[PDB]
């Protein structure tokens, strides 16, 4: 499964201890660096929220990681199979903005 | 892990293609039951 | 009873340092453990699916062993002989608690599918399912026994305010007068004793009001005929028949019930044990953990060893 989304850098605790046995040990998520405030979808005024990508497996757990990420609020964007599109897409979406 | 539950599913994929090829027989065993049936049929009515 | 005390063990890092140390010579068994368990590996490896529902279940399992636990403590309170019951008396997985945990054979494909994690979930379902239909059972009874019991024996004992035909005398009415001269013969004294008669006759109403309710002592209240009193005694016999069946033979099949939602906790919590390893060790049933009872000191001794894997 695919476990696409965003992790907050500053909730990146809490996200680690919620749904510890969901990851299993062979799921990691790649945190961005969040060095820069990121947008949020809703709040112009941005926040410290990283993007973080996780594997998933279960529908249980896939569902569960789902709504911890909506839940987080961090600025996420669905991860297209070929990071070419995706760099397209971010692209796109900073000129439209 | 996740390799071995990948290839759980395409087991269970291939599985399933197997029972239907099961099935096909039985159902080709049956069609032609009944083609002999019909050959009986058209045979005595011959 | 006792609540779910089996610390999530995978097979790689098991209760004590080692994994075979769980079985024998732990370090908690330092401390005097009976830390002893074992898992009958599954047919087949379960699917994430598996995982997934189990994860999904645990709240939901979780209400199971509460329903469990209040329903036995309930008909052991409530009959009052269903507390009879011991660890080795209630046979979980045929023999004691520690031994039970002990006793893997319970996972074979009577109770559990033996299939797939995927299908043992949805049978430790079923059996959940079919454990509250005990729950059902014992409630039905129970209000079936208070409603017997509590119709009769529940009255006096006669010459009272009810129930006082049993004590009857048996022109004369049921009145008991507790705290006369006409043409009438009152020169009589019923035999209504447990209360008092007085001198009446049927001859004269007036005199039989006299005596019974015009002034002074009032009459007591009766069941119509003694024979009433008699079919009291008997729905009274009948109601101690049905009280008895509740706390002896209902008790026994409580403590039955009790033994098996035992057993059923045990498997669950087998399962998830079996859940929680192979989210932290391989995926296929492997299992080298172990349940017990210790105290507090002994519950942090057993974090000590299995620091090493810790959730």
């Amino acid at each position: 499964g695919f476990i696409a989304g965003l992790v907050p850098r500053e909730k990146s605790m809490s996200f680690e201890r919620m749904l510890f046995r969901a990851t299993r040990g062979n799921v990691f998520l790649r945190q961005a660096v969040v060095d820069e405030p990121v947008v949020d979808p809703v709040s112009g005024e941005k926040m410290e929220k990283n993007v973080f990508v996780v594997f998933y497996s279960g529908e249980r757990a896939k569902n569960k990681i789902l709504k911890i990420c909506d839940a987080f609020g961090a600025n996420r964007y669905p991860f297209n199979e070929e990071f070419d599109k995706q760099a397209q897409a971010i692209s796109e979406v900073s000129g439209r903005l | 892990m996740v390799r071995f539950i990948r290839q759980e599913a395409e087991e269970k994929a291939n599985e399933i293609s197997v029972s239907a090829e099961e099935e096909f027989n039985i159902e080709k065993l049956q069609l032609v039951e009944a083609e002999k049936k019909k050959i009986r049929q058209e045979y005595e009515r011959k | 009873a006792s609540r779910y005390w089996v610390v999530s063990l995978p097979v790689q890092n098991s209760a004590a340092s080692v994994w075979n140390r769980l079985q024998e010579q732990i370090s908690k068994h330092s401390f005097d453990t009976p830390l002893y368990r074992f898992n009958i590996p599954n047919l087949r490896v379960g699917t994430l699916d598996s995982l997934l529902a189990l994860s999904d279940d645990l709240v939901k399992s979780n209400s199971f062993v509460e329903s469990v636990s209040h329903k036995i403590r309930r008909q052991i309170e409530e009959l009052e002989r269903v507390s009879g019951i011991e660890s080795s008396s209630l046979s979980v997985d045929g023999v004691p608690v520690d031994t039970y945990l002990t006793r893997f054979v319970w996972d074979e494909a009577k109770y559990p599918t033996m299939s797939p994690l995927r299908e043992i979930v949805d049978g430790i379902h079923t059996l959940v399912a079919k454990i509250e239909d005990d729950l059902k059972v014992r409630v039905a009874e129970y209000n079936n026994v208070r409603s017997q019991l509590n119709a009769i024996n529940r009255k006096q004992s006669g010459s009272l305010a009810v129930r006082d035909l049993s004590n009857l005398v048996k022109l004369v009415t049921l009145l008991a007068v507790v705290p006369t001269s006409y043409v009438v013969p009152r020169s009589s004294k019923l035999l209504y004793e447990d209360l008092y008669t007085v001198t009446l006759f049927g001859r004269v109403a007036d005199n039989f009001r006299i005596a019974a309710r015009e002034k002074g002592f009032q009459i007591r209240d009766f069941e119509y005929s003694s024979e009433a009193q008699e079919s009291r005694n008997q729905e009274l016999e009948k109601l101690v028949h049905d009280q008895e069946s509740l706390r002896s033979s209902l008790l026994q099949w409580c403590y039955t019930s009790y033994g098996e939602v035992f057993s059923s906790w045990m498997h669950f919590c087998a399962v998830r044990v079996f859940a929680e390893s192979i989210l932290r060790y391989g995926l296929p049933p492997s299992f080298l953990a172990c349940v017990l009872a210790p105290s507090v000191k002994g519950e942090k001794k057993v974090r000590s060893i299995l620091e090493e894997l810790c959730g």
